[PDB]
């Protein structure tokens, strides 16, 4: 339905192939990770210079 | 010359200050099922003593369930199998 | 001499005290340690790297 993904459900897909070393792998994506329509980065760089540089 | 070369946050300070901040990553690194933490903090003092990136030599892992014919069984899976070992 | 200080010359101070766990502590200082006026800060946004790009 258009409710779980719209809610932001983080879906995951697992697959097992013989050729793979671990024999198992997976990926995942949610609403945001699904082509983020917009970022919300708010990084803060505290103490840009001190002791270390 | 390179004072700090932390690979957890990719912070290199040659004394240059380079910091790469990958956007695509979940809040909790233990499992992907966590919010997307867009905030990023780089405390120089603390860094010179909650990671975001993944080291090239480091191969993380998480346990996940699987069900094919019988019962749900837990198996380990690597988030970066290429680093671990077309 | 002023020139000798300009180069740094691996100047170090050793302090020995009983209270210290090993009774030996070394410290050093250089032009970088005090206050670098320049700051060639380069914050690479790197929308998608995952690992060390």
């Amino acid at each position: 339905s258009e409710e779980e993904w719209n809610t932001g459900e983080t879906y995951t897909c697992v697959v097992a192939h013989e050729a793979l070393p671990n024999r198992v792998t997976e990926r995942t994506v949610d609403k945001s990770t699904g082509k983020p329509t917009l970022y919300n980065v708010s990084l803060v760089m505290s103490d840009t210079a001190g002791t270390c540089y | 010359i390179v004072l700090v070369d932390n690979k957890c946050k990719c912070a290199r300070i040659t004394s240059n200050i380079r910091i790469i901040v990958p956007l695509n990553n979940r809040e909790n690194i233990s499992d992907p099922t966590s919010p997307l933490r867009t905030r990023f903090v780089y405390h120089l003092s603390d860094l010179c003593k909650t990671c975001y990136t993944y080291d090239r030599n480091k191969c993380y892992t998480a346990v996940v369930p699987l069900v094919y014919g019988g019962e749900t069984k837990m198996v380990e899976t690597a988030l970066t199998p290429d680093a671990c070992y077309h």
